[PDB]
Parts: structure tokens; C-alpha cells; sequence
């Protein structure tokens, strides 16, 4: 069984949040691989927020990047990072 | 389950790991046992192969060999290599 | 775990020593030991959440200040930026003293501060949380002001 | 000679292939498909399995390498080279290069005795 | 008979690939104001079990009660001995 | 090793380490024939043939002979251009083998896939 | 009888679950299936469902090792005869 | 798909299309399956050399796209240029300074993340079975009865 | 000039600005060795908006550190360095998103 995500760091509206969570568990059951499931992230989240995103799904990494305002989110599901944000 | 006898060692025949990773990995260790024996000072001769395959070839290889043992692990592509040389089962797989 | 082990009484040829009467003695003197280097890390653990609980106080002023004046938003402009540093820093900077404080309890006999210190340790996580939460109505109302 | 190798057959193997994946022909571009990044890493896979499929069909003992080289739209020297170590009276290769519309593909096929 | 290889392989032959040259426009926009590359860092991984042959264990149960006889004479059968006897007294 | 011995009479086989052995001898060739990375004109096609032929005879070199060597090299211009250049041979699994190395410059690409097939 | 073992398991932060429960499946795994590699087919299995990916254990009467692992979460315990191994990397 | 009958009835063998240096599995732990997922089937192709290059076409579906990206950032910058143009007298700032300008502390922040991730370390670890002692018993009629 | 060893998995950038990179990341690891990837990231992120002429335009300067970590983003034409150190043994991601 997989239990919903924990967002650590994190800038989204109460209406968003819940639709990335929602992306998120389509995404990991869908798409085995890593890169796989970043891919699937970003391309659903251009219909939703504009042209401009980026998605990484890391199982040990760090960074610092720069984010539009209220358009950067970081959960943490079981034993995997997932870091996406806009421009 | 099909072994084989190529480099005065018994290897599983269809090579999981690359053929030039596997003869100078097999080699090093028929040399470092020429030297070390497994009967006595066994530990030894283990932190000397896996020290070795990081010099070489990319870092985080688990060793493992023994008279008698069995096991399920997950590898990279083509960095797996278990063979027999006499009696003793040599097993190694890189992460 | 030797204390534990050790031979009540051991013998020879026509002997027998009573180890008991000496080795009872050792375990109230090695157990002063370790209550020792668990009081040298007692007050390092209560360092740590100390400058945690100010931290996190520190930050919690800045916020509590009104900040009507353009000067004062260049000020605790700063330290939003600082907020989001420490977020990062302070999860690595966390485990450690999460540990610390427990490690400890296991080993010492002395139930740490009573309840007061637990309470505030509590507390603490909690406030940093609403901080968290502060934090981003603060970003909402910093677009505003 | 019911076994041995031909020129002719290989080509007509590979014209097939290459008409399956998107080739009417018929003289006329009734078809364009411009070449996208994700359908090229597909149309390798496509192409490749259905020219080995064809060379099967009539296929006698030969080995078959085959080598799908795709190119996006031209406008870059490109030059392909192949050499075979093997008896004249034995095998012969072959390589056929196609201009199907964006895409340009060129297409080899080694043969080997057995 | 079975399969040797005495005949000569020697023999090379060389083709020339190519591509026919066209237009310089080629009606076509270099690059993307943006660009869309997803890059793992990660080798794929595949699971092998490998166990060491466990040297197989037949199970006997068997009496040696019985004297020493031979082979062809069986020690439980009255007959057999009874004749081996007879044979022996022939000296 | 009666089973091993009878393995030899099906196929002799002579697996000869075919796969990084010939990738690190094409590999080597390759930098020191490429020279100027800088160089990709019309009439250097003709000189990039004339590396095939030298290629080819250097894997007879690396200890191949019972083998049946068939090499395809391609040197292209890059101007940021996307191509995939895939291959899949129908031959015997673990009897035959095949070695490919790619040498990327700044401006030139030279990719080297080499097929060996066992006869007898 | 299990006179020598190694624990590097992290038991501070309530993570003692994650060290009972490979002596406590080594026992239900090792008694049931009775075959060194099958043990460690079904340990990994668990310890991945819980505690996420990338566990390696090796289960032997008689072997030598050495490997990296990543810190506290590397367990060697003898159950009865057998001498089961686990630990994480990546 | 095809089997070489070998001359004297020796051990037929056969040719696979599939590549043998190819891995012979793929196994991709999944978190919702929350278990290691092996597949046995394969890809088996290979690749000499991949490039994916940027390289679009006129009136392409993703040059349409990649214009609307253009358009959006465009008007951004006109709106933001027209609006301090419009706000201050003659105002002579540069489209660049402009952009530079749109770009702000709120509205632009920038979070620094990293995962916990745990040291490395290399152990040894050498298990030899209990000693095995040579024992020889005799045991006779009287032995036992004494 | 020496470059420090380094293997490259995409390099969608010119090669000035890649050996530039590169050098800087290597000094900028062996500075704080068994240090947190953050802290990395961050100062390489610094000196690459800090030196002149290294400007591409568009997005702005973003760095990704990791051991294991895979990615898909839009960035900005020939502005993305993906490379990987050999002693170091640690992927390094440098981009702009626009």
C-alpha cells in the first residue's frame, strides 16, 4: 500500500495542493522509472498552469532554484523526493 | 542454472555482467588467491577484491563468496558476475 | 554487561573468593560513569533546544512586529529569505537533536525537566509548524503591503 | 538453387519495411509524418522488427544484421561506410538510402553463412 | 563429416552510403525559445538469485545382522544356503 | 567434464571476449584517424572510407580470426540535429556478439558498430 | 547459538521496528521455505515493503563478505545454524 | 524465427532475433505496487548513438506552442514597459532594465531543498560454522552388559 | 589549462562555458568535502551569475546536485549542463527555465 505524500517545503494555494497530491499517486502507479514519472508530472501540469514548469523526482539529491511566487511545491511520498516548480 | 568453464574458472554461461569486466575480475581474484587462501584469513582476501573493482571500474560493489550460500539481489545492468573456482562460489554485483 | 556476567564466586585448589562482595560495589560506581557522560550530554541535548526554541522565537518577532514603515519591510524582508534557509538547514539540523533526546532517555535514569522540558519540546515542533504556516499568509500579506 | 543470397531480395525486403511503417507509394505524397522526437525512438523499434520479419519470411540459413540510421532533415553531411570480412562466393551485403518527405533513413543488411 | 573450417576467409567488399543534397532554407526554425530534456541519473536495475549447488542426500537403512555369504546366495532363504552347503561337501 | 567436452563438439564455438576488447581497439583507432575534430568538408567523405578499410583489418588483429567480421562506420555534421542510429542482429545468443563505440566532438560525431558472427 | 552478531541498526527515533522485524521475519522465513535463497527473497521483499527500495541481504551456513552499506541499516544475526545478512545501499 | 539443422547429427541449435548483451530482465521498484516489479520481457534493440536535438519545422503543432510562450512573456514585458511608461514622465527605461525590473523579491522567490541523505560505509563480515571433531566408538557384547 | 575528470550524460551548452563549470565545480566540492549538496549547489549558482559574459538571458541560473535523482525541465536553448565527477562521484545539473 501507498500512503498520501508529506509536503515539507511548500508554496501552493489550499485548491492546488490538492490537485499536485492527486497527479502525484496517478503519476507513481502509471510510470515505473524515475524520469518517467517527472515527465508525466510536467505534461499534465501544462494544461493546468501555463506553457512554463519543471518537475524532479529524487531519491537522494539537493539544489536551490528559482520559483514564481505561489507556484513552487516539494512533497516527500515513502522513501522518495519529488521537487516541481514554474520558471 | 547452465555453468561453464572459461578462464580456468566455472562461471554461469550466459555472462550478466560485460565479458571484459568478468576476465579481469576473475583474473584478479585466481591472483589474489594464489597469494591469500579462503581457509585462513578469508576476510581478508574479500576487502581486497572489493577495494580492487572500485580502482577499476565504477564505486559500490558488494562481494560475496563462500563454501556454501544462497541469494537474491538486485544489480545494474551487466554488473553481476558469479563463478566456482574448485569448490568456492564467488558472487559480486555492483550498485 | 561484564558486571552482568561476572562469576559470583570462582575457586582454586583450596580456595574460594566471594567476587559478589567486591564486583556489588563496581556496578553503583560504572553505572556513576555513564550518569556522567549522560550528564556531559544532558546539558549539550538542552543547548541545542534552547537555541532551537529561540530560533524559532526570533523568527516569531519578526512576524509579531507590524512593519508599517518602508524601513522596517527591507529588515524582516531579509529574514523571510531566512525562514526558507533555515526550513532547508534546520530538517538536517532536527534529526540529530530528535535522536539526541532520545538516545538519552534510554540511558538516563532521571526523567528529563519532569514535564515542563517535554511540554516544550512539544511545544517547539508545533511552533515551528505554525511558523511554517505564518509564514506563507505572511507571503500573501507582504503582496499587499 | 534453393538456398544462396540475391541482391533483388533483400531490396524488395527492405521496400516492404519501409512501406509498412508509411509508405503508400502509388507517386504521390499521400502521406506526411515530419519527424518528432518521441515517434523516432518508435519507428526505429517499428522499422527494424518488420525487416527482420520480412528477410524471415523468405529467409533461407543466413544470419541478418540490420542497422536503421535516421537522419532529421537532412542539411548535415552525412556519410555512411560499411565493409564485411567474408568469402565473395559465400555472402554480399547491402545498404539502401531513402527520402521519405522531412524524414531521411538510411537502411543496412549484412549476410552471413551458416 | 562434423564442422571444420580449412576453407580460406579472406575475401572484403565496401559499400558507399550517402544521403542526396537539397535546399538550404529547408523551410525550418532553429531551436525552441525553450528546450524539453528529461535526464536520469539513475542505471536500470535487474535482480538475479544465485545459490550454491547443495550436494544431493540419498537416504539408505540397511542390516548387516546377516553372516558374510556370497552374492548369487541370499542369506534369508533356507534354499540357497542349504544347497551352497551341499556344494561345498564334494574335498 | 564430460558435458563440457560434448559442449565443444555441437559448437566449438571459440567465444573470443568480443564485446569491450574490439570496442577499446575501435576506440583507439578512432581519436588518432579523426585529427582535426574541426574537419567536416565534402572531401573528407572519401577520407572517412579510408578509415572503414584501415578499421576492419585491425579487429582481424585483435584475436577475432574464427569470427566473421562485418563493420558499418558513420561520420555526420551535428547543428543540434536529432538522430538515432539503432541496430538488432538475428544471430546465435551468447555464440555471437556485437561492439559499437560513438566519439562526439563539438561539431563532428563519428559513430563505429562492428558485427562478428562465429563459422565453420 | 548466536553468540556474536552485529547490530548498526538506527533503534533511537522509533525506528526499532525496523530492526525487531528482521529478527522476527528471519524466524517465520527461515522455518517455512527451507532454502538459503528463497530466505533471502522473502526478507528483501519485506523489508523493501516497509522501510522503500534498494535492500541487499545474502542468507549462508558457511560464507565470507565485505560490502558498503548505508549507515544504520545494516543488521548480521545468526537465526538457529543459518547466518542471515541485510543492509541498504542507494 | 528459424532453427540450423548441424551436419552428423550433432545438437540442433537455432537464431533469436534478440540481442544477448541486452540485460535479460529490467526490474522498477514501484511506490503505489510498494514492491520491486521485475520484467522479463525486453526491449532488446540496441543503439550505437541517440541524439535528440532541438529542430522544428514551419507551422509544426510544437512551433505553435513555443510562439503562444513567446507571445505571454511579450505581453508581460509590454504591459510591464507601458505601465512604468505610463506611471513615470518620460520614462527612459530599456526593455532589458524592464525585465530585470518584472523579476522581484515577491515575485520571484527562491527556495534551496535537499533530501537526508545517509553516509556511506564499508564493513566485513566472516561467518565460519561451529569445528568439526573426528570421534571413533567401539562398542562389543561385553562393553555394554559391564 | 587543465579540467579536472568528469563524464558528460548531456551537454546542450558551448564549450567555453562547460569548462568554465566544470573546474569551479570540482574546486567548489573539494572546498567542503562530505558536505550537504545544498550547500554546494548554492555557491556554484553564485559564481556562475557572478562572472560576466556567462549570461545566456531568458530564465535565471538554477543548480541541481545529486547522487540519484532523475528530471525533466524546460530550459532555455543551449543554457543546460548535465556532467557527473569521477573522484567526487556526484551528477551536477545547471540550467536556466524560462
Amino acid at each position: 500500500m501507498n500512503h498520501e505524500p508529506e509536503v515539507k517545503a511548500t508554496d501552493m494555494e489550499e485548491d492546488m495542493i490538492k490537485r499536485v497530491k492527486e497527479i502525484a499517486i496517478n503519476a507513481v502507479k502509471e510510470y515505473k522509472q524515475e524520469k518517467q514519472i517527472a515527465h508525466y508530472i510536467k505534461y499534465e501540469f501544462d494544461k493546468i498552469d501555463g506553457y512554463g514548469w519543471n518537475c524532479i523526482v529524487g531519491r537522494n539529491f539537493g539544489s536551490h532554484i528559482i520559483h514564481q511566487t505561489k507556484k513552487y511545491i516539494f512533497f516527500k511520498i515513502n522513501e522518495l523526493c519529488l521537487l516541481l516548480w514554474k520558471a | 542454472q547452465q555453468y561453464k568453464t572459461f578462464m580456468g574458472a566455472r562461471v554461469l554461461w550466459p555472462p550478466e555482467c560485460a565479458d571484459d569486466i568478468l576476465e579481469g575480475a576473475i583474473r584478479e581474484t585466481q591472483d589474489a588467491l594464489k597469494k591469500f587462501e579462503i581457509a585462513r584469513e578469508g576476510q581478508k582476501i574479500a576487502e581486497h577484491l572489493k577495494k580492487y573493482m572500485d580502482d577499476h571500474f565504477d564505486p559500490y560493489w558488494h562481494v560475496f563468496f563462500g563454501k556454501n550460500f544462497g541469494c537474491q539481489a538486485v544489480h545494474n545492468k551487466n554488473r553481476f558476475i558469479y563463478f566456482y573456482i574448485e569448490k568456492t562460489a564467488f558472487l559480486m554485483y555492483q550498485t | 554487561e561484564e558486571i552482568e556476567k561476572i562469576v559470583p564466586t570462582y575457586k582454586i585448589g583450596a580456595m574460594e573468593l566471594m567476587t559478589h562482595n567486591i564486583c556489588t560495589s563496581l556496578s553503583t560506581w560504572a553505572k556513576e560513569w555513564k550518569l556522567q557522560y549522560s550528564q556531559d550530554l544532558h546539558k549539550r541535548a538542552r543547548q541545542l533546544l534552547d537555541s532551537l526554541t529561540e530560533q524559532t522565537k526570533m523568527l516569531s518577532t519578526k512576524l509579531s512586529k507590524p512593519v508599517k514603515d518602508i524601513d522596517s519591510l527591507g529588515y524582516v524582508m531579509e529574514t523571510l529569505e531566512q525562514i526558507r534557509k533555515e526550513q532547508a538547514e534546520i530538517d538536517m539540523k532536527f534529526n540529530p537533536v530528535q535522536e539526541m533526546y532520545s538516545l538519552l532517555d534510554n540511558y538516563l535514569p532521571g526523567g528529563i525537566t519532569d514535564k515542563d522540558e517535554m511540554d516544550a519540546r512539544s511545544l517547539l515542533r508545533r511552533n515551528w509548524d505554525i511558523l511554517i504556516q505564518q509564514a506563507e499568509i505572511k507571503g500573501k500579506e507582504y503582496q499587499h503591503k | 538453387t534453393d538456398k544462396e543470397y540475391i541482391s533483388e531480395e533483400v531490396q524488395k525486403a527492405i521496400d516492404d519495411s519501409v512501406k509498412q511503417v508509411f509508405g503508400i507509394k502509388d507517386d504521390s505524397s499521400q502521406v506526411t509524418i515530419t519527424y518528432n522526437k518521441d515517434k523516432v525512438n518508435l519507428w526505429t523499434q517499428q522499422i527494424i522488427d518488420y525487416t527482420i520479419r520480412g528477410l524471415n519470411k523468405l529467409g533461407k540459413h543466413f544470419k541478418y544484421c540490420v542497422t536503421a540510421i535516421l537522419q532529421q532533415t537532412n542539411h548535415a553531411g552525412i556519410s555512411v561506410q560499411i565493409t564485411a570480412y567474408q568469402d565473395t562466393n559465400t555472402d554480399g551485403s547491402l545498404i539502401q538510402c531513402y527520402e521519405i518527405n522531412d524524414i531521411y533513413a538510411i537502411v543496412s543488411v549484412f549476410a552471413m553463412a551458416v | 563429416k562434423e564442422f571444420n573450417n580449412p576453407i580460406n576467409f579472406q575475401d572484403t567488399e565496401t559499400r558507399y552510403g550517402g544521403i542526396q543534397n537539397q535546399v538550404v532554407n529547408i523551410n525550418q526554425y532553429v531551436q525552441r525559445n525553450p528546450n524539453f530534456i528529461d535526464l536520469d541519473n539513475i542505471a536500470e536495475l535487474s535482480e538475479h538469485s544465485v545459490n550454491t549447488e547443495r550436494v544431493k542426500t540419498g537416504d539408505r537403512g540397511m542390516s548387516h545382522k546377516e553372516g558374510g555369504w556370497p552374492g548369487n546366495v541370499d542369506p534369508n532363504e533356507a534354499q540357497e544356503t542349504g544347497r551352497f552347503k551341499k556344494r561345498i561337501e564334494k574335498s | 567434464r564430460k558435458r563440457e567436452a560434448s559442449l565443444i563438439t555441437l559448437n566449438y564455438i571459440k567465444n573470443r571476449f568480443y564485446p569491450s576488447k574490439i570496442q577499446k581497439i575501435i576506440k583507439e583507432l578512432f581519436e588518432d584517424r579523426l585529427k582535426g575534430v574541426e574537419y567536416d568538408p565534402n572531401n573528407a567523405n572519401q577520407l572517412s572510407e579510408r578509415l572503414v578499410l584501415e578499421l576492419r583489418e585491425k579487429i582481424k588483429r585483435g584475436k577475432v580470426p574464427r569470427y566473421k567480421i562485418g563493420v558499418q562506420v558513420v561520420f555526420g555534421e551535428i547543428k543540434g540535429q536529432g538522430l538515432r542510429i539503432a541496430s538488432k542482429c538475428l544471430w546465435d545468443v551468447q555464440n555471437d556478439n556485437y561492439a559499437s563505440y560513438t566519439y562526439t566532438s563539438e561539431k563532428v560525431y563519428c559513430t563505429g558498430i562492428v558485427f562478428g558472427c562465429y563459422f565453420e | 547459538h548466536a553468540n556474536e552478531q552485529i547490530i548498526d541498526m538506527p533503534e533511537n527515533s522509533e525506528m526499532k521496528s525496523m530492526k525487531n522485524d528482521a529478527f522476527s521475519q528471519a524466524k517465520f522465513a527461515v522455518e517455512n521455505y527451507k532454502f538459503e535463497n528463497k530466505i533471502s527473497s522473502h526478507i528483501k521483499k519485506f523489508f523493501d515493503e516497509k522501510y522503500g527500495p534498494n535492500w541487499h541481504c545474502v542468507v549462508g551456513k558457511h560464507f565470507n563478505a565485505y560490502v558498503s552499506y548505508d549507515s544504520k541499516n545494516f543488521i548480521f544475526f545468526y537465526e538457529g545454524q543459518l547466518a542471515i545478512l541485510l543492509y541498504r545501499k542507494g | 524465427l528459424t532453427a540450423q539443422e548441424l551436419n552428423e547429427d550433432m545438437p540442433s541449435k537455432m537464431l533469436e532475433p534478440k540481442n544477448p548483451q541486452a540485460p535479460k530482465n529490467i526490474t522498477v521498484y514501484d511506490y503505489y505496487t510498494r514492491k520491486f516489479k521485475t520484467d522479463e520481457l525486453v526491449d532488446q534493440m540496441i543503439v550505437h548513438f541517440s541524439m535528440d536535438g532541438d529542430y522544428i519545422w514551419k507551422e509544426s503543432n510544437e512551433y505553435k506552442t513555443q510562439e503562444e510562450i513567446r507571445d505571454t512573456k511579450k505581453a508581460l514585458i509590454k504591459e510591464a514597459m507601458r505601465k512604468q511608461e505610463s506611471e513615470e514622465p518620460g520614462a527612459n527605461h530599456d526593455e532589458e532594465a524592464i525585465k530585470q525590473t518584472l523579476r522581484n523579491k515577491f515575485n520571484y522567490n527562491t527556495r534551496e531543498c535537499q533530501t537526508i541523505n545517509p553516509s556511506i560505509r564499508e564493513r566485513g563480515v566472516s561467518t565460519e560454522p561451529p569445528p568439526s571433531d573426528t570421534i571413533c566408538g567401539n562398542i562389543t557384547q561385553w562393553e555394554i552388559f559391564d | 589549462e587543465p579540467l579536472p575528470p568528469h563524464i558528460i550524460r548531456f551537454n546542450d551548452m558551448a564549450q567555453h562555458l562547460l569548462k568554465k563549470v566544470i573546474r569551479q565545480a570540482d574546486v567548489l566540492i573539494k572546498e567542503n568535502p562530505q558536505g550537504l549538496e545544498k550547500d554546494i549547489a548554492l555557491n556554484l549558482v553564485k559564481f556562475v551569475k557572478s562572472q560576466p559574459e556567462f549570461k545566456i538571458g531568458d530564465g535565471e541560473w538554477q543548480c541541481i546536485i545529486g547522487k540519484n535523482f532523475g528530471c525533466s525541465l524546460t530550459f532555455d536553448a543551449n543554457v543546460l549542463a548535465f556532467f557527473d565527477l569521477l573522484p567526487s562521484r556526484k551528477s551536477i545539473l545547471l540550467f536556466k527555465s524560462g
